[PDB]
């Protein structure tokens, strides 16, 4: 299965109340491994998963390090930012950054990733070729001008083909149990009326990982892809999570539906009825 | 282990 | 991080030198090449974070990520180029901190057309006091032996440029705080 | 550059009167970050709820997850009072066991 | 002077005392270093700062003390100085980015001595041209010596005329120990100028070889009978002699 290392950034400005908040959060595939916050009490990486426990001082000095310069750098983006719009000091505003690596069911390295937003909407993307961005308005093209001088691609390509690339292979061997091996979902049918003569049909799905997964109801053989309540894929709070899908069928009528389960920790769909 | 980065890499 | 390169290295002016670098990295983030003069600051000649060879006038840098190798290549020798060359090495090991190797001296030797090796005893200004000798105009494959009786003094060999006539020589100093001294055994 | 916070109520495990378990309201899908979630039990906030890192997903929208452990009863009815920019008023969204 | 200062550049103290290198930019490098270069090594980090009051040690941190109390300024102390920091500092500045150079400073020649009375400046003197060598090349060479000085810290400049000159100009790459097998033994300096026969002979020019001497001041408490080895120039001339 493929295997991906995700850095999530927030920075958010709060004129009124003091200087902005930094936070940072890491993740391999679905599981958070790292946070780090501005406002905590001492401003340093915290771990996430018990598998990056093994790592030594060498490994959270640096990465504090990191981000403390980080949220120096974040603060000064907010003020130039707010400089290019031409913004008041009236409002709170919001820069994200996403970037990682991605590994296909080999090993090997997909593609990576580097994408930044302001209040919410795209601001400037490094390319396919990690020699290039594109920038969404004239504010980004700024930004561009100074990434271009100071060669940053440079600096991305170096870490999206190679740290990125290293360090998720490790944490991918440190932690094989609980990050190479999937957990498969727990299913069963609930029945419920809602009416005199019409009930509905929830199909469960709980504890699996990662989050894909397909819910589907079918009738005689065709799938009933427009009279479904599908929720959001939903964490349980323990590193599972959580869907359902949910159907009204005529009373005295349950047994001609099934609900069918695909997810990576099945070895072959899972199909299921009501069971009386 | 993420982005190392510093100024110029400014917004 | 152990980055390994030669102590010294030597050739003439016009010809090419490689100064290989090799470093033991994982968590490998970019490797630097410094320009170090004896006596002054090192100055930036190339940073290298992708396999290939990079050209930056008569200087050439390669990398191989794969291996860990690294060589800073010198076309067209100049006796200017005459310095040490530090490899600098940037590893998440330590932090992206770039920690050297302990430098490569390179020494230049300068070409002598026609050389005419002599000793020659110069006096002093001064007044009552007396001499130094002086060997000149060797060609610059001469090793010149250091002292010996502990009583004698010899320094190294150093070129000197008369730029008017665009003429290079090599000379090495002998002298002596004793009475019974004689430049034609200094050398021996 | 402004989205409205989608809210979910529900237990860790399957809700068995007496087990402890945990109750959970995901909020997702809102833009700017600031939002306040709280949880309910008789209509009445309920004191340490923890939560989640701030975390966003692809098309920027934020989520969190807030958590207290509790103990369902045919008796304690729980709720997740949410409150954003994006609402003129507090929503109250009801546990149901069965969703 | 890439907006980088060293201060001080040439400093001598007794063993036991305390000593504090500065190191200041006029560039606003988030990322400031103190180096040291040792004789079979490289540089080696003592401390670094990637911010105000941020700091870490390097591979060589003992009895060495740090503050970046703000962004112009690096300062290095070393509490108690022991013989074994006896050394070159090199100062460094950057902008933290991964794919920058590092601009380093001029550097600071730093000798730590068990025993200030051991600092003596050099006897610059001059030595003319051989006869020999004036009919058999056409040319004329004249040696510089300085003699019996300690530390090692001398600057040799050859001046003609009254002018600074480069040309002909060879000086020793490094000082010579005149007592090899001895600790704390007194250094030399040789160098030598090469000029024309013709020019040599013109009785109108003026050769002097000029030695700047590093040694004590203006504190260093000195109770001695020979003078106070203090930073001082010694020369040593001659005139051209006519055929």
């Amino acid at each position: 299965g493929s295997h991906s290392m995700r850095y999530f950034y927030t920075a958010m400005s709060r004129p009124g109340r003091g200087e902005p908040r930094f936070i940072a959060v890491g993740y391999v595939d679905d599981t958070q491994f790292v946070r780090f916050d501005s406002d905590a009490a001492s401003p340093r990486t915290e771990p996430r998963a018990p598998w990056i426990e093994q790592e030594g001082p060498e490994y959270w000095d640096r990465n504090t390090q990191i981000f403390k310069t980080n949220t120096q750098t974040y603060r000064e983006s907010l003020r130039n930012l707010r400089g290019y719009y031409n913004q008041s000091e009236a409002g709170s505003h919001i820069i994200q950054r996403m970037y990682g690596c991605d590994l296909g069911p080999d090993g090997r390295l997909l593609r990576g990733h580097d994408q930044s937003a302001y209040d919410g909407k795209d601001y400037i993307a490094l390319n396919e070729d990690l020699s290039s961005w594109t920038a969404a308005d004239t504010a980004a093209q700024i930004t561009q001008r100074k990434w271009e001088a100071a060669r940053v691609a440079e600096q991305l390509r170096a870490y999206l083909e190679g740290l990125c690339v290293e360090w998720l292979r490790r944490y991918l061997e440190n932690g094989k149990e609980t990050l190479q091996r999937a957990d498969p979902p727990k299913t069963h049918v609930t029945h419920h009326p809602v009416s005199d003569h019409e009930a509905t049909l929830r199909c469960w799905a709980l504890g699996f990982y990662p989050a894909e997964i397909t819910l589907t109801w079918q009738r005689d053989g065709e799938d009933q892809t427009q009279d479904t309540e599908l929720v959001e894929t939903r964490p349980a709070g323990d590193r599972t999570f959580q869907k359902w899908a949910a159907v009204v069928v005529p009373s005295g009528e349950e047994q001609r539906y099934t609900c069918h389960v695909q997810h990576e920790g099945l070895p072959k769909p899972l199909t299921l009825r009501w069971e009386p | 282990e993420p982005l190392p980065q510093g100024q110029l890499t400014a917004y | 991080q152990n980055i390994d390169q030669p102590t010294e290295m030597t050739a003439t002016e016009g010809a090419i030198v490689q100064i290989n670098c090799t470093y033991q990295t994982s968590g490998f983030n970019g490797l630097f090449w410094y320009q170090q003069h004896a006596g002054e600051a090192p100055t930036f000649l190339s940073y290298n974070v992708l396999d290939g060879l990079e050209e930056k006038g008569r200087f050439s840098s390669f990398l191989s990520r794969s291996k860990g190798y690294s060589y800073l290549l010198l076309k067209e020798l100049q006796m200017k180029d005459s310095a040490s060359y530090l490899c600098a090495v940037q590893a998440s090991g330590g932090s992206y901190i770039p920690t050297f190797g302990r430098g490569t001296s390179l020494i230049v030797h300068p070409y002598i057309q026609n050389p005419d090796p002599a000793v020659y005893q110069l006096r002093d200004s001064k007044s009552s006091d007396k001499s130094v000798c002086l060997f000149t105009d060797f060609d610059s494959q001469t090793n010149v032996s250091q002292s010996k009786d502990s009583d004698v003094y010899i320094t190294d060999k150093c070129v000197l440029d008369m730029r008017s006539m665009d003429f290079k020589s090599n000379s090495a100093v002998a002298w002596s705080n004793k009475s019974d001294f004689a430049c034609a055994n200094a050398f021996n | 550059i402004q989205r409205t916070p989608k809210i979910q109520v529900y237990s860790r495990h399957p809700a068995e009167n007496g087990k402890s378990n945990f109750l959970n309201c995901y909020v997702s899908g809102f833009h700017p970050s600031d939002i306040e979630v709280d949880l309910l039990k008789n209509g009445e906030r309920i004191e340490k709820v923890e939560h989640s890192d701030l975390s966003f997903s692809k098309d920027w929208s934020f989520y969190l997850l807030y958590y207290t452990e509790f103990t369902p009863t045919e008796k304690d009815e729980y709720a997740c009072r949410v409150n954003h920019v994006t609402l003129s008023q507090p929503k109250i969204v009801k546990w149901d066991r069965d969703m | 002077d890439a907006g980088i200062t060293q201060s001080p550049r040439h400093k001598v103290t007794e063993t036991g005392t305390p000593v504090t290198l500065r190191c200041h930019q006029t560039e606003n490098h988030r990322y400031m270093y103190w180096y040291r270069q040792d004789p079979g090594h490289g540089l080696r980090l003592i401390h670094y700062s990637y911010g105000v009051k941020d700091t870490d040690k390097g591979e060589v941190s003992d009895g060495y003390s740090v503050s970046r109390s703000k962004t112009e300024d690096f300062l290095l102390t070393l509490e108690s100085a022991t013989s074994s920091q006896t050394s070159v500092y090199f100062c460094a500045t950057g902008t933290g980015d991964s794919n920058q150079p590092q601009h380093f400073g001029d550097g600071t020649r730093l000798s730590i001595l068990e025993d200030l009375n051991k600092v003596f400046p050099p006897e610059v003197a001059v030595f003319e041209p051989s006869e020999a060598e004036i009919s058999h090349t056409q040319k004329a060479t004249l040696v510089c010596l300085a003699t019996g000085f300690f530390p090692d810290h001398v600057e040799l400049s050859w001046w003609v005329n009254g002018k600074e000159v480069h040309s002909g100009v060879c000086t020793d790459p490094q000082p010579l120990k005149e007592q090899p097998a001895l600790n704390d033994s007194r250094y030399a300096l040789s160098s030598r100028l090469r000029v024309s026969a013709t020019f040599w002979q013109n009785p109108r020019n003026h050769f002097r070889c000029q030695v700047q001497f590093y040694g004590l001041s203006e504190n260093d408490e000195w109770t001695q009978d020979r003078a106070k080895p203090v930073t001082q120039i010694v020369s040593a001339e001659a005139w051209g002699r006519a055929d």
